[PDB]
C-alpha cells in the first residue's frame, strides 16, 4: 500500500494554443489561450486583454478552434483532449454567474491504430460541414456536423497516402475540400480530396497531386477573395490555386524554419509568420482586380516584422497588436508599428506574461526569511532562459539555456551549470549569436587541462556549424549578478553538479562531472570530476578527477561522493591530500542515469523506468543489490519519498510508486519492488526535489501529512506530493468518488478516466494517490452539494465518533490540507 | 565470394519441394493456450527463425498429421535444464511446409516450420501417449513510442519526418548524416533534462543502423532490401544469428521490448570478440572478424542432418584449434557444392563442426568452417595490457 | 519399448522396416557412424567411446577420487598417488 497526495502549487504557465473569435458574445472580440489543461478566455480591449473567465479541463488540450454553425448566435468551441476526448462547448452567462456548458462530447478513440508521425491534427470546414482529424495514419476520421449528432458518432475514411504532414479545409468550394502534403519515396507532394457526407468516402479534389519542395512543412487555407493553399517549407513559399501555381525563395527566411502562421485580414491579404528562433514575418498577397471582379493573386512577399520570444502560436488581435504564446519563454503582446525604430524593427513589446517554461532543474533556498523557503527553478531554454526566484516572479534572464542548479550557503550564492550557442566561423574559432550570462561576466576563466588535450580524436567541424558550449555560472544570491563564468573544455559537455562538504575538509566546493561528446564517438568513454571552490571572487580548480565515460549523475553520500559512470555506480573519497580516490565501484546492468541517496541505501535508474536499490555495507566496504524492478517504459525523473518508498514519473506524464518489501519470506520477493502507485498527472516531470514553499511551523501540532516532495515539469506546473495514513488516504478517496457526482467537467470528462494511468500499450486505474485538486475544489462549491457530498457520510474528529460529518468539519479538513502550498 | 546465399535458405538437401501453406495462425496476447511440444526438439527458437525437422518416430509422425489437420503450431521449449526438461519460457512453431514420404518400407515426415509468439510455460503435462502438452501464455511485444514523442513540441511535429534516406554506403557511413539526424530527431531534448547523445542510444533506428555497420562487416547485401525496417522484425532477425550460448539467448529471449534487445545485440556484438570451445570454456576457436554471411538468413542458421538432429551452423572463414576427422564428404551436404569434414577440438575433441571444402576450383570461398552454436562460448577478449581489465558484463 | 536391437551398432528402432534400412548404412568400409556428427569408425567400440566424448567428454577419469585427466599415462601417475 502507498498512500500518497497529490497537489498543483503552479498552474502550467507555458502557452501551447491560442484562437481568436468572437466566443462570449457576437459582438465583442474574444482571446483563448490553453495552458495545457487550463483554458483562458480574454475580452479584447484598446487597452489590452479583460480577464473574462478561466476553467481547467480533465484532460491535455490538443486542439482548440472555433466555428460557427448556420444559425447560432455566437461562435462554439471545439476541443479535442490528449486522451481523444472532443467536444463542443459553449459560452453561457446569467447575470453575474459565468459557465461553460458542454453542447457535446464524446470519445473518438480507435481501438487499434498507429498514431501518426505529425501528431493530432483538427480542422473543421470553413462553413462548418464537418469536423476532420487526423489521429492514425491511413485513416481520416469525420465528425458530420448535425443537430442530431450529440454523442460525436464519427466516421473513418480510408486515405491511401499513409504519411500526411499537414492537412487543412479549403475555402469557397462546392463540396467540404480537404488539401494536405504528404511525403512518399518519390518526395512530398500536395493533393486535395471532396469529402462526401453522403457516401461518408473521398472523391476527387478540385486540383490532384502537385509536386512541393522537399521540406515542405505548411499548409494554409486563404479565404474566399484569393482560394487555394499557401505551402510553406524551409526555403520557399508556394501559393496553389487551380491551375495557378505561384512561388517565391525569399532568402529572408533560409535561416531558419517558420513553424507558426497566423491570419492578420479577413480576406487573406496578410499573414504572420514565425520561426523557430523567435523571428516575425509579414506575408503579405497582392491583389489583382481584374476588372470583372475575379480577384485573382498578383505576387508574394515576405517582409521581417522583427523578433519576439520563440512562438509556439501566433494570433493577430487587432490595430497591429499581436499575441506571441511562448512555451520555451515568457508569452507577449507586441505592438506593430508602421515606420519602424532606428534599429529596424517593426515590433514593440508590450505585456510580458510570466512563463516559468520548461523547468529542468530546481532547488529550495531560505534566503532571506530564515524561516520559510522560496523555489528557485532553470526556466526557458536559449535567449529565452533564465531563473526563476518563486515566493509564496522575481525573473532573472541569462539569454543562454540553463541546466542545473545548487545553492552553496556558505559562500551566498549559486552555481548553475549553462549552455550557449556559438557558429562556426570562417576563421577557425567560434562566435556567438548574442551577449549570454556566460560571455557577460565579471570574472571568467576557460578550462586548462591536460587530460584530454593530449588524449584527442581527430575531427574537424565545418563553417556555419552549431556547437554549445558549457559553463558554470557563479551567481549572487541577492543582486544575482553573474559573479564568475568557468567555461569547460571543448566537446565537454556537464552533466551533474553538487555542492557540499567532503571528508574532514572544512570547504564547501563546486563539484562538476562532465563527459566529453564526440560526433563521431556514440558512447562517451572520457569524462572528469572537478572540484572548484569559489573564494575572493574567483573560482579555483581544486582537483581533477578523469574517468572512463560519463557522469551522468552526483550526489553527497555521507561525507563521500556517489557519482555515476557509464554503467557503473563509483564511490569515492577526499583524501587529505585533497584527491578523489576510488574506494568503491558498482557494476549494473542498467546506466545510472538517475542517482539518488538516502543515508546508505541508493536508487539507481536508467531512462527506460529500470529501477534498482542498492545499500552501503559500511562494515564490508561495499555495495549490496537490495532490490529491483524492471518494466520498460521511459522514465523522466524519480525521487526516493521513505526509507521503503520511491516516487517516479514515467512515459504518458505518468506518476508511479515503487515499495521495498522487507522482512519478507522469500528472498525471490524481497529483492523485487512492487509498483503501488499509478497516477496519470499530465504534466512532464523534469525535477523532483524535497522541500516546501510554506512556514514549517515551529511547535509540532501534529500533522496530517507527512513528507514534501516538490517537483517541476515542462509546462511550467510546479506540484507537491506527500505522504498520507491509511484512514485519511481511504477518507479521501471516498471523498473524491463523491465530489465526482457533485462536480461539472468541462467536456463532461470522466475524472476517473482522466487520473487514470495511461499508455499506448495497457491504461489502468490509478491508485495509490489522492488528486489535491479536486479534493481542494470542495471549498469552492455551493454548501447545498456540500451536504450532497456529505450525505451519509462518517467522520472521526478525534477517536471518539464516529459520527455523522457535517460540511464544515470536511471545510476545516480541507482548509488544513491546503496549508501545505 | 560467388558461392548463392539463397541456396542453403532452401534446404535443397531435404528433397523434393514441399507441400507449401498460405495461412497464418496468431493468438492474442496474454491469452492462455494449450500447445503440443515436439520431444526431440533441442532447439531455443526465435520469431521469425525457421526451424527444419526429419520425423521418424511413429509418434511424432502422428503428431504432426494432427497439426496439419489443425492450427499447424508446436511449441519449442527453451530449456535451461535440458537433461531434467526444465522449461520456463519458450517460442511457438507454425509448419508451413511439410512432406509426407513412405521410402523403403518405413515411414517418415519432413516439415519446416517458423518461430511465431514468444510465450511464458504455464505449465507442461505429459499424456499418456508419450506426448507431452504445453500450458503457456502468449508474452506481448513491447511497443514504445519515440522517447521524444512525449514532449515534442507541436510546431516542431511537422518537421520530425526526414526527406528519405541516402542509402549510399559512404554517405551514410559518413558521420555527418547522422550528426544532423540526432540533431533534428532529439532537438526537444532541450526541453528534458539530458541531452540528444543520451536518447540517441535508446532509438530504435540508431540502433538498427549501428548494427547493420555490423552486419555489413559480415555480408555485403545492401540493407536496402534485405533487412528488414521493423524494429521488432529486425530485433529478432539480429538474435536469430548471433553465436551465443543457449542461457544468453534465454535471457535475450525474456527481453520483449525491441529498443533492449537492440540495446543488448549491439553490447553482444560490441563485447563478445572470441568464440571458445564450450567444454573447454579456455580453448579458442575463431573470432568475431573471421564471421561471414554465406547464407541470406545471416552468418548462423539452423540446418538438420540426415538423422532429425538440428545444428545451428555458424560459417566462418578461418577457425584454429580443431583437427579434422576422416576424409570429406558431399553426402548430404547443407551447402551445395562443398564437402565437410568433421572437426573436433584439438583438446577436449568436442564435436565444433566441420570443415567445408568446395568441390570445384572455380568456387569461392574455396574452404570455410561451419561450428555448431551447441558447442561455442561467446568470450571477451583479454586485454592488451593486462594492468587495465576494466569490467565487461552483460549491458542492456 | 523398443525391442528390436542391431546387431553391429546395438542402436534401438521401433519396428522391423526401420531396422532393416538401417543395416543398409553400415554395408561399407568404416560402418560404423555417429548420428550427431557423422564421424566413421572401422569398430564399435571406437564409435561408442567417440558418443562417449561427445556427452560428459571427460576422458580418462579416476575411479577412486573423480579427477580427470587430459592422458593415460598421466592419469596412471595420479592413480599411483591413492
Ligand atoms: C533414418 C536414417 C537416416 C539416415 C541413415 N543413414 C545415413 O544417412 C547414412 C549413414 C550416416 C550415419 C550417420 C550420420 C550420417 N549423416 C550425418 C551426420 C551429420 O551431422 N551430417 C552433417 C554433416 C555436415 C552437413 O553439412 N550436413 C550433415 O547432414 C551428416 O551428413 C550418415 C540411416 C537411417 Cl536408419
Ligand atoms: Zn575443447
Ligand atoms: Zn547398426
Ligand atoms: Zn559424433
Ligand atoms: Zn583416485
Amino acid at each position: 500500500m502507498s498512500y500518497n497526495y497529490v497537489v498543483t502549487a503552479q498552474k502550467p504557465t507555458a502557452v501551447n494554443g491560442c484562437v481568436t473569435g468572437h466566443f462570449t458574445s457576437a459582438e465583442d472580440l474574444n482571446l483563448l489561450i490553453a495552458k495545457n489543461t487550463r483554458l483562458e478566455i480574454y475580452v479584447v480591449t484598446a487597452e489590452g486583454l479583460r480577464p473574462v473567465k478561466e476553467v481547467g479541463m480533465y484532460g491535455k488540450i490538443a486542439v482548440m478552434e472555433l466555428f460557427r454553425p448556420k444559425g447560432e448566435s455566437k461562435d462554439l468551441l471545439f476541443i479535442l483532449t490528449a486522451k481523444y476526448n472532443a467536444c463542443i462547448l459553449e459560452y453561457k452567462q446569467s447575470g453575474e454567474s459565468i459557465d461553460i456548458i458542454t453542447r457535446a462530447h464524446g470519445n473518438v478513440q480507435d481501438r487499434i491504430g498507429r498514431p501518426s508521425e505529425t501528431g493530432i491534427i483538427g480542422i473543421i470546414d470553413p462553413e462548418c460541414r464537418m469536423i476532420g482529424l487526423r489521429l492514425y495514419d491511413g485513416l481520416f476520421k469525420v465528425i458530420p456536423l448535425d443537430r442530431d449528432n450529440k454523442e460525436l458518432k464519427a466516421f473513418n475514411i480510408r486515405l491511401e497516402e499513409l504519411h500526411v504532414i499537414d492537412v487543412k479545409f479549403l475555402y469557397g468550394c462546392q463540396a467540404p475540400t480537404i488539401c494536405f502534403v504528404y511525403q512518399d519515396p518519390q518526395g512530398r507532394h500536395v493533393k486535395t480530396y471532396e469529402v462526401s457526407l453522403r457516401e461518408k468516402e473521398f472523391n476527387k479534389g478540385p486540383w490532384k497531386q502537385e509536386n512541393v519542395e522537399a521540406e515542405a512543412s505548411m499548409v494554409i487555407a486563404v479565404p474566399e477573395p484569393f482560394g487555394g493553399a499557401i505551402i510553406i517549407g524551409q526555403e520557399s513559399i508556394t501559393y496553389h490555386n487551380g491551375d495557378k501555381y505561384l512561388a517565391i525563395a525569399p532568402p529572408i527566411i533560409k535561416q531558419s524554419t517558420i513553424v507558426c502562421h497566423n491570419r492578420v485580414d479577413p480576406n487573406g491579404s496578410r499573414y504572420l509568420l514565425g520561426d523557430m528562433e523567435g523571428r516575425l514575418f509579414m506575408l503579405l498577397l497582392e491583389k489583382e482586380e481584374q476588372m470583372d471582379g475575379t480577384v485573382t493573386l498578383k505576387d508574394l512577399r515576405v517582409e521581417l516584422l522583427g523578433e519576439t520570444s520563440i512562438a509556439e502560436c501566433l494570433t493577430y488581435l487587432d490595430n497591429g497588436v499581436v499575441f506571441v504564446g511562448s512555451r520555451l519563454g515568457d508569452s507577449q503582446l507586441v505592438k506593430l508599428n508602421v515606420d519602424s525604430n532606428e534599429q529596424g524593427s517593426y515590433v514593440v513589446a508590450m505585456e510580458t506574461f510570466t512563463n516559468l517554461g520548461p523547468i529542468v532543474d530546481m532547488c529550495v533556498v531560505d534566503l532571506e526569511r530564515q524561516g520559510q523557503g522560496q523555489l528557485v527553478t532553470c526556466s526557458g531554454a536559449f535567449k529565452e532562459g533564465s531563473l526563476r526566484i518563486i515566493r509564496n516572479i522575481r525573473t532573472v534572464p541569462l539569454y543562454e539555456s540553463p541546466r542545473k542548479i545548487c545553492y552553496q550557503e556558505v559562500s551566498q550564492c549559486f552555481g548553475v551549470l549553462s549552455s550557449r550557442i556559438e557558429v562556426q566561423d570562417t576563421s577557425g574559432g567560434t562566435t556567438a549569436l548574442r551577449p549570454s550570462a556566460s560571455t557577460q561576466a565579471l570574472s571568467s576563466s576557460v578550462s586548462s587541462s591536460k587530460l584530454f588535450s593530449s588524449s584527442t580524436a581527430p575531427h574537424e567541424t565545418s563553417f556555419g556549424e552549431e556547437v554549445e558550449v558549457h559553463n558554470l555560472l557563479i551567481i549572487d544570491q541577492h543582486t544575482f549578478e553573474v559573479l564568475h563564468a568557468h567555461q569547460f573544455l571543448q566537446n565537454e559537455y556537464a552533466l551533474s553538479l553538487v555542492s557540499c562538504k567532503l571528508g574532514k575538509d572544512p570547504n564547501t566546493y563546486f563539484i562538476v562531472g562532465t563527459a566529453m561528446v564526440y560526433p563521431e564517438e556514440a558512447e562517451p568513454k572520457q569524462g572528469r570530476i572537478v572540484v572548484f571552490q569559489y573564494s575572493d571572487g574567483k573560482l579555483q580548480t581544486v582537483a581533477e578527477k578523469e574517468v572512463k565515460g560519463a557522469v551522468y549523475s552526483m550526489v553527497e553520500f555521507n561525507g563521500k561522493l556517489l557519482a555515476s559512470i557509464n554503467s557503473t555506480v563509483r564511490l569515492y573519497e577526499w583524501t587529505t591530500e585533497k584527491e578523489l580516490r576510488t574506494e568503491c565501484n558498482h557494476y549494473n546492468n542498467i546506466m545510472a542515469l538517475y542517482l539518488k541517496t538516502k543515508g546508505d541505501f541508493i536508487l539507481v535508474g536508467d531512462l527506460m523506468r529500470s529501477v534498482l536499490l542498492l545499500a552501503y555495507k559500511p562494515m564490508e566496504g561495499n555495495f549490496e543489490e537490495i532490490a529491483r524492478d524492471f518494466n520498460p517504459n521511459w522514465m523522466s525523473a524519480v525521487e526516493i519519498l521513505d526509507d521503503d518508498n520511491f516516487l517516479g514519473a514515467e512515459n504518458a506524464f505518468n506518476l508511479f510508486v515503487c515499495q521495498k518489501d522487507s522482512a519478507a519470506t522469500t528472498d525471490e520477493e524481497r529483492q523485487h519492488l512492487q509498483e503501488v502507485g499509478l497516477f496519470h498527472l499530465g504534466e512532464f516531470v523534469n525535477v523532483f526535489c524535497h522541500g516546501s514553499l510554506v512556514m514549517q511551523n515551529l511547535g509540532e501540532t501534529s500533522t496530517p501529512t507527512q513528507g514534501s516532495v516538490l517537483f517541476g515539469t515542462v509546462n511550467g506546473m510546479i506540484g507537491l506530493v506527500t505522504s498520507l495514513s491509511e484512514s485519511w488516504y481511504n477518507l479521501l478517496l471516498d471523498m473524491q468518488n463523491r465530489l465526482n457526482k457533485v462536480i461539472k467537467s468541462v467536456g463532461k470528462i470522466e475524472h476517473s478516466f482522466w487520473r487514470s494511468f495511461h499508455t499506448e500499450r495497457k491504461t489502468e486505474p490509478a491508485t495509490g494517490f489522492i488528486d489535491g485538486d479536486l479534493i481542494e475544489s470542495f471549498l469552492d462549491i455551493s454548501r447545498p452539494k456540500m451536504q450532497e457530498v456529505v450525505a451519509n457520510l462518517q467522520y472521526d474528529d478525534g477517536s471518539g465518533m464516529k459520527r455523522e460529518a457535517t460540511a464544515d468539519d470536511l471545510i476545516k479538513v480541507v482548509e488544513e490540507l491546503t496549508r501545505i502550498h | 565470394i560467388n558461392f548463392d546465399t539463397s541456396l542453403p535458405t532452401s534446404h535443397t538437401y531435404l528433397g523434393a519441394d514441399m507441400e507449401e501453406f498460405h495461412g497464418r495462425t496468431l493468438h492474442d496476447d496474454d491469452s492462455c493456450q494449450v500447445i503440443p511440444v515436439l520431444p526431440q526438439v533441442m532447439m531455443i527458437l526465435i520469431p521469425g527463425q525457421t526451424l527444419p525437422l526429419q520425423l521418424f518416430h511413429p509418434q511424432e509422425v502422428s503428431m504432426v498429421r494432427n497439426l496439419i489437420q489443425k492450427d499447424r503450431t508446436f511449441a519449442v521449449l527453451a530449456y535451461s535444464n535440458v537433461q531434467e526438461r526444465e522449461a520456463q519460457f519458450g517460442t511457438t512453431a507454425e509448419i508451413y511446409a511439410y512432406r509426407e514420404e513412405q521410402d523403403f518400407g518405413i515411414e517418415i515426415v519432413k516439415v519446416k516450420a517458423i518461430g511465431r509468439q514468444r510465450f511464458k510455460v504455464l505449465e507442461l503435462r505429459t499424456q499418456s501417449d508419450g506426448i507431452q502438452q504445453a500450458k503457456v501464455q502468449i508474452l506481448p511485444e513491447c511497443v514504445l513510442p519515440s522517447t521524444m514523442s512525449a514532449v515534442q513540441l507541436e510546431s516542431l511535429n511537422k518537421c520530425q519526418i526526414f526527406p528519405s534516406k541516402p542509402v549510399s554506403r559512404e554517405d551514410q557511413c559518413s558521420y555527418k548524416w547522422w550528426q544532423k539526424y540526432q540533431k533534428r530527431k532529439f532537438h526537444c531534448a532541450n526541453l528534458t533534462s539530458w541531452p540528444r547523445w543520451l536518447y540517441s542510444l535508446y532509438d530504435a533506428e540508431t540502433l538498427m543502423d549501428r548494427i547493420k555497420k555490423q552486419l555489413r562487416e559480415w555480408d555485403e547485401n545492401l540493407k536496402d532490401d534485405s533487412l528488414p525496417s521493423n524494429p521488432i522484425d529486425f530485433s529478432y532477425r539480429v538474435a536469430a544469428c548471433l553465436p551465443i550460448d543457449d542461457v544468453l539467448r534465454i535471457q535475450l529471449l525474456k527481453i520483449g521490448s525491441a529498443i533492449q534487445r537492440l540495446r543488448c545485440e549491439l553490447d553482444i556484438m560490441n563485447k563478445c570478440t572470441s568464440l571458445c570451445c564450450k567444454q573447454c570454456q579456455e580453448t579458442e576457436i575463431t573470432t568475431k572478424n573471421e564471421i561471414f554471411s554465406l547464407s541470406l538468413c545471416g552468418p548462423m542458421a539452423a540446418y538438420v542432418n540426415p538423422h532429425g538432429y538440428v545444428h545451428e551452423t555458424l560459417t566462418v572463414y578461418k577457425a584454429c584449434n580443431l583437427n579434422l576427422i576422416g576424409r570429406p564428404s558431399t553426402e548430404h551436404s547443407w551447402f551445395p557444392g562443398y564437402a565437410w569434414t568433421v572437426a573436433q577440438c584439438k583438446i577436449c575433441a568436442s564435436h565444433i563442426g566441420w570443415k567445408f571444402t568446395a568441390t570445384k576450383k572455380d568456387m569461392s570461398p574455396q574452404k570455410f568452417w561451419g561450428l555448431t552454436r551447441s558447442a561455442l562460448l561467446p568470450t571477451i577478449p583479454d586485454t592488451e595490457d593486462e594492468i587495465s581489465p576494466d569490467k565487461v558484463i552483460l549491458c542492456l | 519399448n523398443g525391442k528390436l536391437k542391431c546387431d553391429v551398432c546395438g542402436m534401438v528402432c521401433i519396428g522391423p522396416n526401420v531396422l532393416m534400412v538401417h543395416k543398409r548404412s553400415h554395408t561399407g568400409e568404416r560402418p560404423f557412424h555417429c548420428n550427431q556428427c557423422g564421424a566413421s569408425f572401422t569398430q564399435k567400440g571406437n564409435l561408442l567411446r567417440h558418443i562417449k566424448l561427445h556427452s560428459g567428454e571427460k576422458p580418462f577419469k579416476c575411479p577412486f577420487c573423480s579427477y580427470a585427466c587430459r592422458r593415460r599415462d598421466a592419469l596412471t601417475g595420479h592413480l599411483r598417488t591413492h
